[PDB]
């Protein structure tokens, strides 16, 4: 029912990229009154276009936007890294509310296309390991903390090792998350008992990413 | 100068009403060019108009999907309006956005939705709500290298998400980065919120972070100073 729209888009910098939506005759082939949302992850979305080819006040001239048929287009030119978000496309539409009587207004939204740029310089994550605190510990609950932070491209193979042997059980790994800068972050979660804990040297974080390897390493003391 | 200031986000029942409030600053409801609309984002999904109300005409209108479980109200006292969805089943589930819709002129039918608001979570679910526990995530010779110092605070077993953390009441905001969740097996998430400063504050300076679980009306406020 929402207007079609490719899950993703890619282009390099400096190029421009366009973003074709689908509607039909009661929306966008019929109405003039088509729109663009910018929605980065994950704050709210922000128009961009509307009345199919109009910017709202404060958007650069890179965003531009046309319609033909039931179909509208969003072309963004002179791309940027900072043009890395959702963009949806909305129409004015109109439909029955029950079965008969006067159509009532309504507006409908597209599935969003996700834009990627191309030739973003790799970046190798910040890694921290914390141990469990004294209060945890006298909870009765003990976790390890590793948090990996600011790596690009959102590829990231996360071990946890007991001493110097791996470890699969009471492992809990977020999956990444983008970040402003277009970089990506992500968290893991070593769950033991305080007898686990004291009963062993050491706890080790092992993080790859892109050929390059970081373990962390901490012991209870 | 159009400013929209949503409800505090929240855990609702199974067929329960869900009801959310939008405060305006900046404009007028009683206004003649906008409509006030409320549009949903169900997670890892596209946007859905849900419905809209014209104050003018007093005439509100809805997205059939819903089965004509949504209504939209306005309180002028306060220059806010409300959404209130009835029967909530897990479909229901999302964040919640209410906009402001202008149009290029009155004659024109549609617009498009310049205003947003910064969204409401809703989660539906049976299960109770939980306040969350805050360990203080200490530096040390381990979370340092060279001038700078990682100091966090490790927010575990809460539920429903969001939870709002800030480092000294929201005035230390450099070099504060809080991660995503996790989703333990038990249905309780967890977070960490970590801090990068100088390595020559830590004795000196304190940090205070200040954790706030709106779902369940909880707010801790955890010192965290070096091991010792």
């Amino acid at each position: 029912s929402a207007l079609t729209q490719p899950a993703s888009v890619s282009g390099s910098p400096g190029q421009s990229i366009s973003i074709s939506c689908t509607g039909t005759s009661s929306d966008i082939g019929g109405y003039k009154y088509v729109s663009w949302y910018q929605q980065h992850p994950g704050r709210a979305p922000k128009l961009i276009i509307y009345d199919v080819i109009k910017r709202p006040s404060g958007i650069s001239d890179r965003f531009s936007g046309s319609k033909s048929a039931n179909t509208a287009s969003l072309t963004i030119s002179g791309l940027q890294a900072g043009d890395e978000a959702s963009y949806y496309c909305s129409s004015y539409t109109t439909k029955k509310t029950s079965f008969f009587g006067p159509a009532t207004r309504a507006y409908v939204f597209g599935s969003g296309t996700q834009v990627t740029v191309l030739g973003q310089p790799k970046a190798n994550p910040t890694v921290t390991l914390f141990p469990p605190s004294s209060e945890e510990l006298q909870a009765n609950k003990a976790t390890l903390v590793c948090l990996i932070s600011d790596f690009y491209p959102g590829a990231v193979t996360v071990a946890w090792k007991a001493d110097s042997s791996p470890v699969k059980a009471g492992v809990e790994t977020t999956t990444p998350s983008k970040q402003s800068n277009n970089k990506y972050a992500a968290s893991s979660y070593l769950s033991l008992t305080p007898e686990q804990w004291k009963s062993h040297k050491s706890y080790s974080c092992q993080v790859t990413h892109e050929g390059s390897t970081v373990e962390k390493t901490v012991a209870p003391t | 100068q159009v400013q929209l200031q949503q409800s505090g986000p929240g855990l609702v029942k199974p067929s329960q009403t869900l009801s959310l409030t939008c405060n305006v600053y900046g404009v007028a409801i009683s206004n003649e060019d906008y409509y006030w609309t409320w549009i949903r984002q169900h997670p890892g999904k596209g946007l859905e108009w849900i419905g809209d109300i014209y104050y003018n005409s007093g005439t509100t209108h809805y997205n059939p999907s819903l089965k004509s479980r949504a209504s939209v109200s306005v309180d002028l006292s306060r220059n806010q309006f409300t959404l209130k969805v009835t029967s909530v089943t897990t479909a229901d589930a999302a964040v919640y956005y209410c906009a402001r819709e202008a149009s290029t002129k009155i004659t024109d039918d549609g617009g498009a939705f310049d205003f947003w608001g910064r969204g409401t979570m809703v989660t539906v679910s049976s299960a109770s709500t939980k306040g969350p526990s805050v360990f203080p995530l200490a530096p040390s010779s381990k979370s340092t290298s060279g001038g700078t110092a990682a100091l966090g605070c490790l927010v575990k077993d809460y539920f429903p998400e969001p939870v709002t953390v800030s480092w000294n009441s929201g005035a230390l905001t450099s070099g504060v980065h809080t991660f995503p969740a996790v989703l333990q097996s038990s249905g309780l998430y967890s977070l960490s919120s970590v801090v990068t400063v100088p390595s020559s504050s830590l004795g000196t300076q304190t940090y205070i972070c200040n954790v706030n679980h709106k779902p369940s009306n909880t707010k801790v406020d955890k010192k965290v100073e070096p091991k010792s």
